[PDB]
């Protein structure tokens, strides 16, 4: 229950089921490490937080 | 340009990867083969024995 | 023959014959169920923090709904 | 406009740690029911005895 | 005595199946879909022999074995210049008839 008050704090968890993503909990962590990487590329772009 | 030949750079590293066999697969292959040869050999070893 | 091949490929007699724990397997207790796994890899980036940035998103576009300049 | 550009991709990480999370409560989830089947079979037998 | 060895009968048949087991997982452990993405990648190497590549691959085991690592130092170094090659091809369409 603390993991589902966190995803319902977190937007919502019910929204969750219809997006499509791999169930691997690597591949995933490989896409965050990704995302984050690009998001301090925007940053560094952009300069300013 | 020098991003370009970075990228270059990136690329062959992959394909260093890439063209020869995967190095951390063939590893973690290589580990997991032996792991599972000395289980079979140490269970057949008890078979015996009992 | 390519020193490569054989340098990356792994001999199978390398390992010391991968002896076990002791002479055999470890006592467990009868239930030791022990479930944990609050955390399945991910962690790294928080979820708070980008959770404060997607409030301040939606607040953002809602400002945008309101006019500005003119 | 900038930051706008930049929060898409905020909130596709938001999407994908939000998979990530709800998949590991999927994991406890069926951990949990595993446990449930577990003591019940541990009950049927202490129903035997 | 004849419960003994019928629990040492059972005791045995358990430890068959768990040989029975660790066989099945030595089996699967070869001839993997992995195993099968094997020996075309050799054929792929094959197509374009030693010369620059054998260089570059020595070049690579030399900086894997000073960084000691093999899985970690592979993955931080894909990660790494995956973030550099992010931000490329910056007004890269132009670069002569500015100069002209």
């Amino acid at each position: 229950q603390r993991q589902i008050q966190n995803a319902c704090a977190f937007c919502s968890k019910e929204r969750i089921e219809n997006v499509d993503l791999p169930d691997t909990q690597e591949e995933i962590k490989r896409e965050l490490d990704k995302v984050s990487r690009m998001i301090q590329k925007a940053e560094k772009s952009l300069g300013l937080s | 340009v020098e991003s370009l030949r970075d990228f270059q750079n990136k690329k062959g590293e992959i394909e260093l990867h890439s063209q020869l066999l995967p190095y951390v697969k063939v590893k973690d292959h290589k580990e997991k083969l032996n792991i599972y040869k000395e289980e079979y050999e140490r269970a057949k070893a008890n078979l015996r024995a009992i | 023959d390519p020193i490569l091949k054989r340098t990356i490929i792994s001999k199978r007699k390398a390992p010391s014959n991968n002896e076990d724990e002791e002479i055999v397997k470890t006592p467990r207790k009868l239930v030791n169920y022990v479930p944990l796994k609050i955390f399945n890899l991910g962690d790294s980036f928080d979820d708070t923090i980008t959770t404060t940035v997607a409030k301040l998103q939606d607040l953002k576009k809602e400002i945008l709904d309101s006019p500005r300049s003119n | 406009r900038e930051l706008n550009q930049t929060s898409d991709l905020n909130e596709r990480k938001m999407l994908l740690q939000a998979k990530s999370l709800w998949i590991d409560v999927a994991h406890n989830t069926d951990a949990c029911k595993n446990l449930e089947n577990e003591i019940s079979g541990i009950q049927q037998k202490v129903d035997e005895v | 005595m004849n419960d003994v060895i019928g629990f040492f009968n059972e005791r045995e048949a358990d430890l068959k199946s768990q040989y029975e087991d660790k066989k099945k997982f030595v089996k699967e452990m070869r001839d993997t879909p992995e195993f099968q993405s094997w020996m075309r990648e050799i054929r792929s190497y094959d197509q374009d022999t030693k010369e620059k590549l054998n260089k570059v691959a020595e070049k690579y085991e030399e900086e894997g074995n000073f960084n000691l690592s093999f899985v970690q130092d592979v993955l931080d170094k894909l990660e790494s210049e995956i973030a550099m090659v992010n931000h490329d091809e910056s007004a890269v369409t132009i670069l002569d008839q500015v100069t002209a």
